C-alpha cells in the first residue's frame, strides 16, 4: 500500500524501525519466556517453596 | 573388561529435572542439604560451594547466617601476631570434616573419600549412578566373591568392592516439612542436592536455552527465505543455444 | 509405618514369572558354589566360580522394571 | 526459435506484481531477520561485556 | 605493481574461459516471481529422487562396517563372560 | 572507479568477499569454509574473555576453571562455548577435508592449497591438545603423560626432548604453565595461516562439484553467497546452542572433572573424541618408534594424494567405483575412532590393525588402482573399434 513510502522507502527510517522494533522485542519476549518457564515449573521454584514455610 | 570389573549399568530413573524445560525441585534440595549435613558431612568435604549460593536456592538469608556461624574459620591474626578464629560468614566455603588428606585416609581405613562438589558430573551416569550407588548395597554379597576385610560390596561401583559402608537407613533423619524419610527418599534428595552443587546454573542454563533456540531457529527459517528470495534470479535462468553461422 | 518404597517393588518383581525364573538361576549358582567351596583344596585353586554373572542378570531385570516405576512413589 | 521469443516463465511468475506489495512482502522478511539479529547481537555483546564485570566472590566481599 | 604467473581464473571480463557465442540467457527479477513456489513436490518427489540414486553408496559402506563392529562387540562380550573363559585363556595365551 | 576497488584495504575486501567470482553450481558443502572462519573467531573471542579469569599454575589450574563456571557472570556460557565449540571445530573441519577428498579439490593446480590445508590441520590438533591440557583434569594430566612420553622413542635424542617439553621430570607446574602460553599463541598462527590459505585459493578460484571449468558461468560473492553462507551460519549457531545450553557435557569425558592427580591411573585413559582415530593408529603398531611415525604419517599421507589420484576427470561425482570406496574410507575413519575408545582387548587389537591398513591402503593402493580402472572404462565404453 502506502506502507512502503513511510517505512521501507528511506533506509534511515527502515533501520530506525528495526531498532525500535528490537527494543520492544527484548522486553516483551524475555518476560513472555520467563513467565512461561516458571509457570511450567510451578511448585518447584524457591518462590513456591518459601510459601510452604508457613 | 568383565562386567564385574565394569560395574552394573545404572538404570534410567525419572528425575524431576530431566527434560529440556524443567528445573530443579527446590524443596528437594532443601531436604537434600539436611541429609548431607546429618549423614555425609562426617566424611565428605564440599569445598567448592560457598555459603552465599545456598541463599535463595534452598535457604533464606537468615537460615544461612545461622548455619555458617556454627563453624569456625581462620581470622587474620591480632595485633600480636597470634592466630585466632572467627565465626563464619556468607562469603566462605562449606568446611570439610578433615584437616588434611592424611587425616582423611586414617579415619576410613586408607580410603580417601572424594569431595562431593562435582561428583555427579565426574561419574559415568550422572545422578542415575549416585542414586543407585547408595541404594545398591545387597544384604550379603553373591557367592564366591571374597571381599577383603574392610570393603563393602555393591555392584554399581566399578570393581565390586567399595570402601564406604551402607549408610542410608530408614528414618535416620527427620525432615522439617513432614516427609517420610525412607532410604529411597533420602537417596533421591542428596542426589538432587549434589546435582545442584555441581550445576548451580541448571535453572538458568535451561531458560537461556529457551531464548536462544527460539531466536536461532526463527533466524534460520528467515534466512532460508532470504536465500531463496535472492537466488530466484539464478535458479530460474533459461539458456537457449542456436549455433552461429559457420562461414566465420 | 511407611517402609521403603524401593524394596516394595523389588519384592514385587522377584515374584513374577521372570523374577522367579532368574532367582532360580542365582539359586542354581549359589548352591553349586557352596558345595564347591566346601571341597578340600579349595583355597589353592586357579580360579573360583562366583555368582556375579547370575546376580548381574537378576539385578538388571529388577532395576529396569523399577526405573520408571519408582519416582512417582517418592514424594 | 528466435531470440525474441522468451521461454515459459509462467510457472514461477506471480499472478499480480504490484510493486508496492512485492517490495513489502520482501522487506518484511528482511526486516524481521534484522530485528532478531539486533536482539541477538545485543545478547552476544552483553554476554562478553558483563563477563568482565565484578564477579560473584568479589561482590561477596563488598 | 609486479606481474604474476598464469592462472586458470581471471576476473570480470577476461575470465579466461573459451569464447562463447550464440548462447542467450533470460532471467526474471526475483521481485516478480514467487520464491519457494515449489517447496512441495520437491521436498517430497525430488528429494526421493536424490535419495534413490546416492543411498546405495552410503548404506553398503555402512552395512559392511556396522555388521563388522556388531560382530566383534558381541564377540568381546562372549569371551569376557562365565561361558567363554576357556576360550579367553587360549587367545591371550 | 568505485571506492571499494580504489582503496588500498577495501580492494582486499572487495576481491575476496564481495566481487570474488564463485562458480554458480557449488552446493552447500562449500559453506564449510565460512563455518570454520566463524568457528575460529568463537574459539578466540571466547578465549580472551576466558583467559582473564584463568590462573595457569598447577595448583590453581582446575580450581580456576571452576571459578569460571561458578563465579564469573555467564561463565557457564563462556566455557561451554569453548569446549563444545572446539568439538564443532573438528566436525566442520572433518567435513571440509572430506569435501576435498570427494570433489577432487586436491588435484592440480590446487596442490599448494591442499598442502596449507594439512598444515592448518596440524596446528589445530596441536591447539586442541594444548588447551585440553590446560584444564588439568584426570584425563588432561594423564593425557599429557602418554602423548609426551612418545617422544622418548626418538633414537639417541629421546629423553632430552621429553625432559625439555616437561620442564622437569613429569607433567608439573613448568608444563601446564608452558602449555597455556603456547596454547594462547598457536591460534594466532592458524589465523595467519588461514590468510596464507585464502591466498592460494584466490589465484585459481574454487572448484565446483562437476569437475569441469567454472570460468564460463560465474556469479559474484556478494548478495549471492553471502546469503547462502548465512543459512549455515544460523544452522551452526543452532546445533551449537543445543550442545551448550541443553546438553553441554555430552561430548566431553566425565573423568575430566576429577582434579589432576599424578598418583592414580584412571580406568580407560583416552583423549577427546576427535583425536581418537589418530589414537587407534598409534596404539595398533606393537612398537614405540613405529607407532609415533605411523601416527605422524597418518596426517602426512594426505600429501601423496595429488600424486596418487590417477583419474583424468576431477572428483568422484561421475565415478561409480571411486565413490563406493570413498564411503568405505569414511566409515573406516569412524570405526577407527571407536577402536581408539575401547580397551586393548581381543578382537579390538586386530580390528585396529586391519582398519589402520585400510586407512593407509586407500591413499596408496585403492585410489591409484580404482582411478586407473575407471580411466580405461570411460575410454572403452564409448570408443567402438
Ligand atoms: C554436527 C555438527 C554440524 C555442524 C555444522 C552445521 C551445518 C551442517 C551442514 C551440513 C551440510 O552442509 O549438508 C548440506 C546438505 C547438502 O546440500 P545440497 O546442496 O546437496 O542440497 C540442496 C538443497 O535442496 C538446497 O535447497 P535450498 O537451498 O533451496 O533450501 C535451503 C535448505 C538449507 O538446508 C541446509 O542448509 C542443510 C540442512 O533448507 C532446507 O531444505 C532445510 C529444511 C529443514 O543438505 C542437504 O540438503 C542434505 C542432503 C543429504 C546430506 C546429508 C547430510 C548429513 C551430514
Ligand atoms: C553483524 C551482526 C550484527 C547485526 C546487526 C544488524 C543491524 C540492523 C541492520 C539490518 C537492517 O535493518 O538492514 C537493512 C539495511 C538495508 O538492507 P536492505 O533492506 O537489503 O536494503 C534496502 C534499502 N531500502 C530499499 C530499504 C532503502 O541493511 C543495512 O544497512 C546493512 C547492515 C548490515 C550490518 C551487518
Ligand atoms: C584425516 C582425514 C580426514 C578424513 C575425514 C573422514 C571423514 C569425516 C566424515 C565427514 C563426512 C562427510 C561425508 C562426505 C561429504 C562430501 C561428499 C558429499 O558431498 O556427498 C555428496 C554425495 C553425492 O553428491 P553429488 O555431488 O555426487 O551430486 C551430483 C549428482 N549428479 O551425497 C551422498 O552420496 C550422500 C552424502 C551422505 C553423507 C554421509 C556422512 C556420514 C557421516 C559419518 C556418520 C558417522 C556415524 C554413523
Ligand atoms: C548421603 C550419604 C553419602 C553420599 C551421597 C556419599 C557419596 C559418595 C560418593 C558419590 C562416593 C564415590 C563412589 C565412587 O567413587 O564411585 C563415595 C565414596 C566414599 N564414601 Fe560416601 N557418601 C555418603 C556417606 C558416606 C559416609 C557417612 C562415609 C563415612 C565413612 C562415606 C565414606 C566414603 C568413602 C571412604 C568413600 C571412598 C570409597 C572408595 O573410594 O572406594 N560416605 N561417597
Ligand atoms: C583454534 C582455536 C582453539 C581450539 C580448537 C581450542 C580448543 C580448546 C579445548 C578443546 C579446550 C579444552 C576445554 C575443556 O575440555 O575443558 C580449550 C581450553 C582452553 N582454551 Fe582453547 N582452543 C582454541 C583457542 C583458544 C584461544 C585463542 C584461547 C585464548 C586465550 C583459548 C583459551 C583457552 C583456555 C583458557 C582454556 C582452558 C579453560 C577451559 O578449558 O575452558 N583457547 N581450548
Ligand atoms: C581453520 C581452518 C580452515 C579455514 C578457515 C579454511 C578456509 C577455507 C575457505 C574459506 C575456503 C573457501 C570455501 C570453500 O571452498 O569451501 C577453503 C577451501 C578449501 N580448503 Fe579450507 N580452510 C580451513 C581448513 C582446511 C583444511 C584443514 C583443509 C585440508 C586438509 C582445507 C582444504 C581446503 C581446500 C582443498 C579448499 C578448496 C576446496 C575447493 O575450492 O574446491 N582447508 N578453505
Ligand atoms: C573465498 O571467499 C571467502 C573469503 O574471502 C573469506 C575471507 C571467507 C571468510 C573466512 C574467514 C573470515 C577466515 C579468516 C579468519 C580470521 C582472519 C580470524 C580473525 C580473528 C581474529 C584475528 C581474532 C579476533 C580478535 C579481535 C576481534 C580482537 C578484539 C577481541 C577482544 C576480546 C578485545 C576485548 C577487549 C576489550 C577492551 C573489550 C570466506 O568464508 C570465503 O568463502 C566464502
Ligand atoms: C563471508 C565471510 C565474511 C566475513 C568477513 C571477514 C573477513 C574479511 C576479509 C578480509 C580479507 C581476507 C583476506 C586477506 C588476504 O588474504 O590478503 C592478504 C594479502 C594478500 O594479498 P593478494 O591479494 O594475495 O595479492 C594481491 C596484491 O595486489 C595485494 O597484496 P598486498 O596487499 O601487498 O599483501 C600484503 C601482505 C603483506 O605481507 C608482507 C610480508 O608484508
Ligand atoms: C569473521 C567471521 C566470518 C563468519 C562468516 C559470516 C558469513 C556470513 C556473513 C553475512 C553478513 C551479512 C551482511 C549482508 C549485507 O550486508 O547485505 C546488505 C543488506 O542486507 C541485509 O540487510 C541483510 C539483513 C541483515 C542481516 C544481519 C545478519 C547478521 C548475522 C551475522 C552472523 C555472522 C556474523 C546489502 O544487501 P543487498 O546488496 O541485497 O542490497
Ligand atoms: C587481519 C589483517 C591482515 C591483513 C589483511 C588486510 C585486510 C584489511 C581489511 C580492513 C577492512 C576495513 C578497512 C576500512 C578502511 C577504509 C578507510 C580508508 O582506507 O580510508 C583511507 C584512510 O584510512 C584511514 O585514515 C584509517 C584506516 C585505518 C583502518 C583500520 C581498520 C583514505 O582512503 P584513500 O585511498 O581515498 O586516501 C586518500 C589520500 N588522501
Ligand atoms: C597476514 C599475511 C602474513 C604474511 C603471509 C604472506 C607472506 C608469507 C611469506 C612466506 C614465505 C615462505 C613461503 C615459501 C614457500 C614457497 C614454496 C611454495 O610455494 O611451493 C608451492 C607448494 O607449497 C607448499 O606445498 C607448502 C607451502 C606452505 C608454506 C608454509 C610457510 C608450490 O608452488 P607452485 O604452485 O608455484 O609450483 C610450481 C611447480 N614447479
Ligand atoms: C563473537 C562470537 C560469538 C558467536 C556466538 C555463536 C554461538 C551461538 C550461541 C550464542 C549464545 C551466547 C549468547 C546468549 O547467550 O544469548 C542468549 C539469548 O540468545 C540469543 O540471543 C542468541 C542469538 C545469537 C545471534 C547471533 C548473532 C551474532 C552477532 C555477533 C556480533 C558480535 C541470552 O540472552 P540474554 O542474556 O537473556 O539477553
Amino acid at each position: 500500500s502506502s506502507l512502503y513510502k513511510t517505512f521501507f522507502k528511506r533506509n534511515a527510517v527502515f533501520v530506525g524501525t528495526i531498532f525500535a522494533g528490537a527494543f520492544v522485542f527484548q522486553t516483551v519476549f524475555d518476560t513472555a519466556i520467563t513467565s512461561w518457564y516458571e509457570n511450567h515449573n510451578k511448585g518447584k521454584l524457591w518462590k513456591d517453596v518459601k510459601a510452604r514455610i508457613a | 573388561m568383565t562386567a564385574a570389573e565394569h560395574g552394573l549399568h545404572a538404570p534410567a530413573y525419572a528425575w524431576s529435572h530431566n527434560g529440556p524445560f524443567e528445573t530443579f525441585d527446590h524443596a528437594s534440595i532443601r531436604r537434600g542439604y539436611q541429609v548431607y549435613r546429618e549423614v555425609c558431612a562426617a566424611c565428605h568435604s564440599l569445598d567448592r560451594v560457598a555459603w552465599r549460593t545456598l541463599v535463595g536456592v534452598s535457604h533464606t538469608n537468615e537460615e544461612v547466617r545461622n548455619m555458617a556461624e556454627e563453624f569456625e574459620y581462620d581470622d587474620e591474626p591480632d595485633e600480636q601476631g597470634n592466630p585466632k578464629k572467627r565465626p563464619g560468614k556468607l562469603s566462605d566455603y562449606i568446611p570439610g570434616p578433615y584437616p588434611n588428606e592424611q587425616a582423611a585416609r586414617a579415619a576410613n581405613q586408607g580410603a580417601l573419600p572424594p569431595d562431593l562438589s562435582l561428583i555427579v558430573k565426574a561419574r559415568h551416569g550422572g545422578c542415575d549412578y549416585i542414586f543407585s550407588l547408595l541404594t545398591g548395597y545387597p544384604d550379603e554379597p553373591p557367592a564366591g566373591v571374597a571381599l577383603p576385610p574392610g570393603s563393602n560390596y555393591n555392584p554399581y561401583f566399578p570393581g565390586g568392592s567399595i570402601a564406604m559402608a551402607r549408610v542410608l537407613f530408614d528414618d535416620m533423619v527427620e525432615y522439617e516439612d513432614g516427609t517420610p524419610a525412607t532410604t529411597s527418599q533420602m537417596a533421591k534428595d542428596v542426589t538432587t542436592f549434589l546435582n545442584w552443587c555441581a550445576e548451580p546454573e541448571h535453572d538458568e542454563r535451561k531458560r537461556l536455552g529457551l531464548k536462544t533456540v527460539i531466536i536461532l531457529s526463527s533466524l534460520y527459517l528467515l534466512s532460508i527465505w532470504v536465500k531463496k528470495f535472492k537466488w530466484a534470479g539464478i535458479k530460474t535462468r533459461k539458456f537457449v543455444f542456436n549455433p552461429p553461422k559457420p562461414r566465420k | 509405618e511407611v517402609t521403603d518404597q524401593l524394596e516394595d517393588l523389588r519384592e514385587h518383581f522377584k515374584n513374577t514369572e521372570e523374577g522367579k525364573a532368574l532367582v532360580h538361576h542365582y539359586e542354581e549358582c549359589a548352591e553349586r558354589v557352596k558345595i564347591q567351596q566346601q571341597q578340600p583344596g579349595y583355597a589353592d585353586l586357579e580360579h573360583k566360580e562366583d555368582c556375579v554373572e547370575e546376580f548381574f542378570h537378576l539385578q538388571h531385570y529388577l532395576d529396569t522394571a523399577t526405573a520408571p516405576r519408582l519416582f512417582d512413589k517418592l514424594k | 526459435k528466435s531470440t525474441y521469443r522468451t521461454p515459459n516463465f509462467d510457472d514461477v511468475l506471480k499472478e499480480n506484481n504490484d510493486a508496492d506489495k512485492g517490495r513489502s512482502y520482501a522487506y518484511f522478511m528482511v526486516g524481521a531477520m534484522g530485528l532478531l539479529s539486533s536482539a541477538g547481537a545485543k545478547s552476544t555483546v552483553e554476554t562478553f561485556i558483563s563477563s568482565m564485570t565484578a564477579t560473584a566472590d568479589v561482590l561477596a566481599m563488598a | 605493481g609486479p606481474p604474476s604467473g598464469k592462472t586458470y581464473m581471471g576476473w570480470w571480463g577476461h575470465m579466461g574461459g573459451p569464447k562463447q557465442k550464440g548462447i542467450t540467457s533470460y532471467a526474471v527479477s526475483p521481485y516478480a516471481q514467487k520464491p519457494l513456489q515449489g517447496i512441495f513436490h520437491n521436498a517430497v518427489f525430488n528429494s526421493f529422487r536424490r535419495f534413490k540414486s546416492q543411498f546405495l553408496y552410503v548404506l553398503i559402506p555402512a552395512g559392511i562396517y556396522w555388521y563388522w563392529w556388531k560382530n566383534g562387540n558381541e564377540y568381546n562380550e562372549f569371551l569376557y563372560s562365565k561361558a567363554g573363559r576357556e576360550e579367553l585363556e587360549r587367545v591371550n595365551v | 572507479m568505485a571506492f571499494r576497488k580504489s582503496n588500498v584495504y577495501l580492494s582486499l575486501v572487495n576481491s575476496y568477499i564481495i566481487d570474488s567470482p564463485q562458480p554458480s553450481s557449488i552446493n552447500y558443502w562449500w559453506n564449510m569454509g565460512s563455518l570454520l572462519g566463524l568457528c575460529l573467531v568463537i574459539q578466540i573471542v571466547t578465549g580472551i574473555f576466558m583467559a582473564m579469569h584463568y590462573s595457569s599454575n598447577i595448583e590453581l589450574a582446575f580450581s580456576s576453571v571452576e571459578h569460571i563456571m561458578r563465579d564469573v557472570h555467564n561463565g557457564y556460557i563462556l566455557r561451554y562455548l569453548h569446549a563444545n565449540g572446539a568439538s564443532f571445530f573438528f566436525m566442520v573441519m572433518f567435513m571440509h577435508m572430506a569435501k576435498g577428498l570427494y570433489y577432487g579439490s586436491y588435484r592440480s593446480p590446487r596442490v599448494t592449497l591442499w598442502n596449507v590445508g594439512v598444515i592448518i590441520f596440524i596446528l589445530t590438533i596441536a591447539t586442541a591438545f594444548l588447551g585440553y591440557c590446560c584444564v588439568y583434569g584426570q584425563m588432561s594430566h594423564w593425557g599429557a603423560t602418554v602423548i609426551t612420553n612418545l617422544f622418548s622413542a626418538i633414537p639417541f635424542v629421546g629423553n632430552d626432548i621429553v625432559s625439555w617439553l616437561w620442564g622437569g621430570f613429569s607433567v608439573s607446574n613448568p608444563t601446564i604453565q608452558r602449555f597455556f602460553a603456547l596454547h594462547y599463541l598457536v591460534p594466532f598462527i592458524i589465523a595467519a595461516m588461514v590468510i596464507m590459505h585464502l591466498m592460494a585459493l584466490h589465484i585459481h578460484g574454487s572448484s565446483n562439484p562437476l569437475g569441469i571449468t567454472g570460468n564460463l558461468d560465474r556469479i559474484p560473492m556478494h548478495s549471492y553467497f553471502i546469503f547462502k553462507d548465512l543459512v549455515t551460519v544460523f544452522l551452526f549457531m543452532l546445533i551449537l546452542a543445543l550442545f551448550v545450553f541443553y546438553s553441554p557435557n555430552t561430548l566431553g569425558h566425565p573423568d575430566n572433572y576429577i582434579p589432576g592427580n599424578p598418583l592414580v591411573t584412571p580406568a580407560s585413559i583416552v583423549p577427546e573424541w576427535y583425536l581418537l582415530p589418530f589414537y587407534a593408529i598409534l596404539r595398533s603398531i606393537p612398537d614405540k618408534l613405529l607407532g609415533v611415525i605411523t601416527m605422524f604419517a597418518a596426517i602426512l599421507v594426505l600429501l601423496v594424494l595429488p600424486f596418487t589420484d590417477r583419474s583424468v576427470v576431477r572428483g568422484n561425482t561421475f565415478k561409480v567405483l571411486s565413490k563406493f570406496f570413498f564411503f568405505i574410507f569414511v566409515f573406516n575413519f569412524v570405526l577407527l575412532g571407536q577402536i581408539g575408545a575401547c580397551h586393548v582387548e581381543v578382537p579390538y587389537v586386530l580390528m585396529g590393525q586391519i582398519a589402520t591398513f585400510i586407512y593407509f591402503a586407500y591413499f596408496l593402493i585403492i585410489v591409484p588402482v580404482i582411478s586407473t580402472i575407471e580411466n580405461v572404462l570411460f575410454y572403452i565404453g564409448r570408443v567402438n573399434k
